[PDB]
C-alpha cells in the first residue's frame, strides 16, 4: 500500500528514518533486529526510489564503516539498486517513477567509492566480502558510465566533528572590519529593499502581526553591542575564510532605491563555484558547530539533517551559495580579489575512475606477483603479506569487471557514427584503458594459472567479457603507441605460446615449463584468443 | 507594473462589451476602460 506514498512522502520518509535508527539500537535481540530489518527491506521494495534519497544519504554516511551494523544496509541497497536500476541509469527511467535528480547519482558514487576504499583497506572476511558479493555491481549498473558529478575534488573530511582553525592568535585587518561594517549597513539596506518588495512598509508602530520589526530606526540610535553581536556571525566566517589557506589580496595596488541591481547573470567558472561551495560548506560547518555545542548539552538525538553542504540536496545551497557570489563580485569590483584540477568532463566520468583504479590494482598485480616469484626462487617468504590484496582482487574486483563490462558492453563498443547502446558512447581514453587493462590481465595470467588457483576460471571469464568489450578499431587507428604494442605484445606472446606447444606436442621435449605452456593455452589462451577473433569477425 | 512586489492578492477582472448594432467591441480592466477597441462588419461570429 505505501507505493504511492507521493502525497505523504514526508511520513513515509520519517517512518524509514524511524525503522532504520531502531535497527541501528542497542539492548534489542537478534529476533527484534531481524523484524526491524526485515519491514525495512520490504517498505523499500515498495516505496518508490525518489523516496529513499534521504536514507541513501544517511547510508552513504554510516555504511562505508563496515562496522556490524553494516550488514544489512548492503542488502538493502543491493536490492534497491538491481530493482531501481534504469530509474538511475537511462535517461528516460522508469514510467512513473522518473529519473534521478542527480543527487542521488552523487550520492551513489560516493557510496560505491567508499565502500570500494573501505574494503580495500579491511583484511579479509568472508562474511563481509560476501555482503559485498552482491557487491557494488548493483550500484555501478545504475550508475551511468558517462555520469559527471557537477563537484570531483578530494574531501579531505572525515560520528561527524569539524574542527576548526583557530588564528585568533594573529591580528585581524581593522579595514577588513570597517569593510564588512560597511556591508553589513548595506546589507540592511538590501533587507529594507526586500520588505518593500515584499510590499509590507516597516512602520515606526509596533505590533507582532503586520510582522513589521519596529526595531526600524535611525541607525545612529542603535546600542553598540547589539551591532558587534550581530556583526559576530559574519566576523567569524570570513575571519574562518581567510584562516582556511585562502587569501585576500588587492587586485589593483593602491597609491532613492539602489540603482545597480546585484544580478546573478556574472559568468563563473566551473573552479570558482567550487569555491563558493567549499566556502559555503565551512559556513554550514561553522554553523554545525555552534550548532553542536549548543545541543551536546541534551547529548542525543543529533539532528540529521546536519551534513556536509554540499553533499545535502542542491536546495539549501542557493541561499549561502548568492551570498558567497554577491560577496564574491562586490569585493572583486572593489579590488579585494579572492584567492584560495581543470579536469575534463571525460576524466571527471565514473568509468574513467574506475578503470584507473583497475589499472592501478593490476599494477599490484604484477609487482607483487613479482615479488612473490622471486621469492619461491629463493629465500621463501611463507607469510605472504599482499594476502589482502589478493582477496580484494580475487573476491572483488573481478566480478566488478565482469558485471560491469557485461552491462556495459555496447557504451565501449559505440561510436558517434553507429551508438548500438540505447544511451552515451565511450571515449577514446576509455577504449584504450579497457584494452590496456585486458593485456595486462592477460600478461599477469600468463604461466600463472597456477599460482591464481581457484580464480584462473574467473580471470579467464573476465578476459573473455573485456575482449568482447574492446573495440580495437578506434585504439589502432588512433591510440597510443603504449596500447598499441601491449595489444600486438599480446598477440606475438600468444603465437610464440602456441608454436611451443605444438613442439611439445611433437614431443622432442622429453616430457615444469611445458605443462605450464599447455595448460595455460588450454585453459586461457585460446578460449580467449577465440573470442577475440569472434569478436573482430562480428 | 509589478517588477516590485509582482504577486498581487487581487483578483483582476476583465470585461468585454460587444454592441452588435454598431459592431464595436470594447474592454474594462476592473471598471477602467482600456485603450484597445476592435471594429468588425455585420453577420460576425464571436465565441467568449
Amino acid at each position: 500500500l505505501f507505493a504511492g506514498t507521493e502525497h505523504r512522502a514526508i511520513m513515509v520518509d520519517s517512518m524509514l528514518h524511524t525503522v532504520y535508527r531502531l535497527s541501528r539500537g542497542r539492548s534489542l535481540t537478534k529476533a527484534q533486529r531481524d523484524v526491524i530489518e526485515d519491514c525495512l527491506m520490504a517498505l523499500c521494495r515498495y516505496i518508490r526510489p525518489s523516496m529513499l534519497q534521504h536514507l541513501l544519504r544517511r547510508l552513504v554516511f554510516d555504511v562505508p564503516i563496515l562496522n556490524e551494523f553494516a550488514k544489512m544496509p548492503l542488502k538493502l541497497l543491493t536490492n534497491h539498486y538491481e530493482r531501481c536500476w534504469k530509474y538511475y541509469c537511462l535517461p528516460t527511467g522508469w514510467a512513473n517513477f522518473g529519473v534521478t535528480s542527480e543527487e542521488e547519482l552523487h550520492l551513489t558514487r560516493k557510496l560505491f567509492w567508499g565502500i570500494f576504499d573501505s574494503l580495500a583497506h579491511k583484511k579479509y572476511d568472508q562474511e563481509l566480502y560476501r555482503m559485498a558479493m552482491p557487491c557494488l555491481c548493483a550500484i555501478a549498473g545504475a550508475l551511468p558510465p558517462d555520469y559527471v558529478d557537477a563537484s570531483y575534488s578530494s574531501k579531505a573530511e572525515k560520528n561527524f566533528d569539524p574542527r576548526p582553525v583557530e588564528t585568533l592568535n594573529v591580528i585581524i585587518p581593522e579595514k577588513l572590519d570597517s569593510f564588512i561594517n560597511k556591508f553589513a549597513e548595506y546589507t540592511h539596506e538590501k533587507w529594507a529593499f526586500d520588505k518593500i518588495q515584499n510590499n509590507w512598509s516597516y512602520g515606526e508602530n509596533v505590533d507582532e502581526e503586520l510582522k513589521t520589526h519596529p526595531m526600524l530606526r535611525p541607525y545612529k540610535t542603535f546600542s553598540e553591542k547589539d551591532k558587534e553581536i550581530y556583526r559576530w556571525p559574519i566576523k567569524e566566517s570570513l575571519k574562518a575564510m581567510i584562516a582556511w589557506e585562502w587569501t585576500i589580496e588587492k587586485a589593483r595596488e593602491g597609491e532613492y532605491n539602489p540603482q545597480p541591481p546585484d544580478l546573478s547573470g556574472v559568468t563563473l567558472s566551473r573552479e570558482l563555484q567550487a569555491m563558493a561551495e567549499q566556502l559555503a560548506e565551512n559556513y554550514h560547518n561553522t554553523w554545525g558547530r555552534k550548532k553542536k555545542q549548543e545541543l551536546e548539552a541534551k547529548g542525543g538525538g543529533t539532528h540529521p539533517l546536519l551534513v556536509p553542504y554540499d553533499t545535502l540536496t542542491a536546495k539549501e545551497k542557493a541561499r549561502d551559495r548568492e551570498k558567497a557570489q554577491e560577496l564574491l563580485k562586490f569585493l572583486q569590483m572593489n579590488g579585494y580579489a579572492v584567492t584560495r584540477l581543470d579536469t575534463s568532463s571525460i576524466e571527471k566520468r565514473f568509468a574513467f575512475g574506475f578503470l584507473q583504479q583497475l589499472l592501478r590494482w593490476m599494477d599490484i598485480s604484477q609487482e607483487f606477483i613479482a615479488h612473490l616469484e622471486a621469492v619461491v626462487s629463493s629465500g621463501r617468504v611463507e607469510k605472504s603479506p599482499h594476502e589482502q590484496e589478493i582477496k580484494f582482487f580475487a573476491k572483488i574486483l573481478l566480478p566488478l569487471i565482469n558485471q560491469y563490462f557485461t552491462n556495459h558492453c555496447l557504451y565501449f563498443l559505440s561510436t558517434p557514427a553507429k551508438v548500438l547502446g540505447s544511451g552515451g558512447h565511450a571515449s577514446n581514453k576509455e577504449k584504450e584503458m579497457i584494452t590496456s587493462l585486458f593485456c595486462k590481465l592477460a600478461a599477469l595470467v600468463r604461466h600463472r594459472v597456477s599460482l591464481f588457483g581457484t580464480d584462473a576460471p574467473a580471470v579467464v571469464n573476465c578476459l573473455h567479457i573485456l575482449a568482447r568489450s574492446l573495440d580495437a578499431r578506434t585504439v589502432m587507428k588512433s591510440g597510443p603507441e603504449i596500447v598499441k604494442a601491449g595489444l600486438r605484445s599480446f598477440f606475438e606472446s600468444a603465437s610464440e605460446d602456441i608454436e611451443k606447444m605444438v613442439e611439445n606436442l611433437r614431443l622432442g621435449k622429453v616430457s615444469k615449463g611445458v605443462g605450464q605452456n599447455l595448460t595455460y593455452t588450454t585453459v586461457a589462451l585460446l578460449p580467449v584468443l577465440t573470442t577475440l577473433f569472434q569478436h573482430i569477425a562480428q | 507594473p509589478g517588477q516590485q512586489g509582482r504577486i498581487s492578492h487581487t483578483d483582476l477582472v476583465i470585461g468585454c462589451l460587444v454592441d452588435l448594432a454598431t459592431g464595436l467591441m470594447t474592454f474594462t480592466a476592473n471598471g477602467k476602460e482600456s485603450n484597445t477597441f476592435f471594429q468588425v462588419e455585420p453577420n460576425t461570429k464571436l465565441f467568449p
